[PDB]
């Protein structure tokens, strides 16, 4: 007989986009929990990074015009770096040029203060 | 005043639907899986630029086989296509032994069954779906002589179909379920196919996230 | 108490009582014959309106019936039709043949009329699996209206025998004859395309009465100028090939008859 | 318009958007 779910895999592999599969031809759920258009690529992601480390805080224009396209929203950058730094509200690093290591310990530092002062949230401290 | 407290709500909407954004993006970013089945094949591509080469090749590599079922919904002239083009598809390299599956509207039932010999197959059956209303009512509609309550699938034949793999006096032609969402067929045109074909080699033209099934090779622009 | 979806889906049956046979020799034409494929029908008749042709298919070898080769004999002169629209009766094997030989002779698919077979025969052994209702049959059931309850009809479907997919439905088809001289005056959405009907699971092919007077009245609805009057005494605009004295003698309409 | 926007139809941030452009022109019409 046929062993479906490698079959699957390969198939995957083979004709599906990089965005339905993970690389070994396993399925890619956060494409389809989100909306067609909307996804977030892991490359957006680092695009983003890329740009708080080259630009500063809260300039999104700038970021959109040249670190993704000329397609992104103004909303959802702000989102995506608000959870980046760990707080929900963005406001204290305003104007800031932040890079990946100072990133990781402002996140570890807010997630650290959520869990001493008992009022976090998901990725968020209260803010 | 009034826009002072409207700005002040809307600040509070923001700040609540927020929370629900994060919690969103935390979930899925902790292994929460979507509807759709994890066997499934999707491709993104317009059958206008997809290279069917590529998939031939893929198919004889990975299963050393052909598809069994080829199902079509297309988008008929009345995203509104074309006929010609729709009828180049190379379906002819596509299957060399099973069934076609192409749901026609009222005004292309003669197109449907004309492309349906043209490509190399004989027709021999057809489904329709009769749509339902909540109360267990036909759904009335509209048309230019009668009220058009129904949707037609038809269905072709290559081949020998009865070596080993297709099974004889299953299901139905009559398909009674509601019209639930926009122009999307029911699920239970799959039941059918896969009682027909159990453990099969299928492949969906024109599809989109509701289409994706197990075992199901999908191709539709909006996947 | 009523509200079952067979109940609901079978009010045109209480609403639909068929009349008697005319008893006046001068609203309809009764012809018989012993081949309608060699026969010209032109000799008989005139500027008809609607053409249903009631052939029974064989497609077996073993049990009665006609054959593509009878539709293709069968000769339907140019003036015999110029404004018409032919209602014959299809079937999933031969459709494209029918579709084929009818417009080789000029009459182009324009509509679908499909009534969805339900079975007397099903409904009564869910029924009794599901359980005053003993000494019953399904032919007393059609011709008494005494029906048993159902909310899910999709399990009395007469599901006949079929190589692929099981047959539950028939098929009539419509085709019409264009003319850019003259006109046809219709009624439209005045009639469902698909209408439910009660059958037997020994004789799938045999519509009831009640359901031949549904087809009928929707044909006559639908061609309004064709119906019986004044003016159409004589020359009557609806014909009817394959004629059984069930419900083909009517009012205005040409009734033919095969070796009668 | 709030009701307009708060649909069962709609994403999270899809919503977001609309209410972040709704106080933009609250602001602006302030200000
Ligand atoms: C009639 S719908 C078929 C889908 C079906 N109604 C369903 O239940 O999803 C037409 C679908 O074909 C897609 N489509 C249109 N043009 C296409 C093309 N050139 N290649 C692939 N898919 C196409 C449309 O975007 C849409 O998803």
């Amino acid at each position: 007989p046929l062993d479906f779910t490698q079959y699957a895999k390969n198939m995957r592999k083979d004709l599906s986009n990089q965005d339905i599969c993970l690389e070994d031809g396993a399925l890619n759920h956060s494409y389809f929990l989100t909306k067609k258009g909307q996804y977030w690529t892991p490359l957006n992601q680092k695009a983003l990074q890329r740009g708080i480390e080259l630009f500063g805080v809260g300039n999104w224009k700038e970021i959109n015009y040249d670190e993704f396209s000329g397609k992104a929203n103004i909303v959802e950058l702000e989102l995506r770096t608000c959870m980046i730094l760990g707080i929900n509200d963005i406001t204290e690093y305003y104007g800031k040029k932040i890079s990946e290591e100072e990133q990781e310990e402002i996140k570890k530092s807010n997630i650290a203060k959520g869990k001493k002062e008992n009022k976090l949230k998901d990725n968020i401290y209260q803010k | 005043k009034g826009l002072q407290g409207l700005l002040q709500d809307i600040e509070k909407r923001i700040l609540h639907y927020k929370q629900l954004f994060f919690k969103e993006q935390n979930e899925i970013a902790n292994g929460k899986r979507s509807m759709v089945p994890d066997n499934s094949i999707p491709i993104c591509s317009d059958v206008t630029k997809l290279n069917f080469q590529a998939l031939i090749d893929a198919q004889m590599r990975h299963a050393g086989k052909m598809f069994d079922v080829i199902m079509m919904a297309p988008p008929w002239q009345l995203d509104s296509l074309s006929d010609e083009k729709i009828q180049n598809m190379p379906i002819q390299s596509l299957q060399q032994d099973g069934f076609i599956f192409v749901w026609a509207i009222n005004a292309k039932y003669r197109v449907t069954i004309k492309m349906i010999e043209n490509w190399g197959y004989k027709l021999v059956d057809e489904i329709t779906w009769v749509k339902k209303t909540v109360n267990g009512k036909i759904a009335k509609g509209h048309g230019f002589y009668l009220q058009h309550a129904k949707e037609s699938c038809l269905i072709g034949v290559k081949g020998d179909v009865d070596n080993g793999r297709f099974k004889k006096n299953i299901a139905s032609d009559v398909i009674f379920s509601e019209r639930r969402g926009q122009s999307q067929k029911p699920e239970e045109i799959y039941q059918y196919i896969n009682q027909l074909c159990p453990n099969g080699n299928y492949l969906e033209i024109f599809a989109r996230r509701n289409n994706l099934h197990d075992n199901w090779v999908s191709i539709g622009n909006e996947l | 108490p009523g509200e079952d979806q067979l109940s609901l889906l079978l009010k045109w049956r209480s609403s639909y009582i068929p009349p008697q046979k005319p008893t006046n020799e001068d609203e309809y034409k009764k012809i018989i014959c012993k081949d309608i494929s060699s026969e010209k029908l032109e000799q008989h008749a005139g500027d008809v309106s609607a053409l249903f042709i009631n052939i029974k298919w064989k497609l077996s070898e073993g049990q009665s019936g006609k054959s593509i080769e009878d539709l293709k004999k069968l000769a339907i002169s140019d003036k015999l039709i110029n404004n018409g629209i032919i209602f014959i009766w299809s079937e999933k094997e031969i459709l494209s043949q029918i579709v084929d030989v009818l417009e080789a002779k000029g009459f182009n698919y324009i509509e679908n009329f499909m009534i969805n077979q339900l079975s007397a025969d099903k409904a009564l052994e869910m029924q009794r699996k599901n359980q005053i209702w003993s000494d019953i049959t399904p032919e007393q059931c059609i011709e008494q209206e005494k029906f048993p309850p159902n909310n899910y009809v999709q399990d009395i479907f007469v599901n006949s025998e079929y190589s692929f997919f099981r047959k539950s439905k028939k098929i009539l088809l419509m085709l019409r004859k264009f003319n850019k001289d003259a006109q046809l005056e219709l009624r439209h959405q005045r009639t469902s395309d698909i209408f439910f009907d009660i059958f037997e699971q020994n004789k799938p092919n045999d519509v009831s009465k009640k359901g031949m007077e549904f087809v009928y009245k929707m044909i006559e609805t639908l061609l309004p100028k064709a119906n019986y009057s004044e003016e159409n005494k004589g020359a009557f605009k609806m014909m009817e090939l394959y004629a059984d004295d069930k419900s083909q003698p009517r009012k205005g309409w040409i009734s033919v008859y095969e070796q009668e | 318009t709030l009701e307009d926007i708060e649909n069962e139809k709609f994403t999270n941030l899809e919503i977001l958007t609309h209410l972040y452009n709704l106080k933009a022109e609250i602001v602006r019409r302030l200000a």
